[PDB]
């Protein structure tokens, strides 16, 4: 969202989400994302791959 | 029951996501008591002579 206020186009954002693939929030760091994951990965058609 | 159909994805909480014990309640007790008279009380007004 930051970058699109910076006015960069779908590919722009696409690219640099390419290399910010790190900066996902981890499971372990935040008690808020314990129960959503848990929550989400309950879901009939989730995949891990 | 509904949580996930409308809350879940507005980034709502549930009131008590993560608790161990069940929330205390309170209620309202039907059973006259004597308290004493507020001394703001619209009403009813005593003055100590």
């Amino acid at each position: 969202k930051t970058r699109y206020a910076l006015k960069d186009t779908d590919e722009e954002v696409r690219e640099f989400l390419q290399n910010n693939l790190h900066l996902q929030g981890k499971v372990e760091g935040s008690p808020s994302l314990r129960w959503q994951m848990a929550l989400y990965r309950g879901l009939p058609g989730r995949e891990e791959d | 029951r509904f949580f996930a159909i409308c809350g879940l994805q507005e980034g709502f909480e549930p009131f008590a996501i993560n608790m161990q014990r069940p929330v205390t309640t309170w209620f309202s007790k039907s059973l006259p008591q004597f308290e004493p008279v507020p001394p703001e009380h619209p009403h009813y007004e005593v003055a100590r002579m």
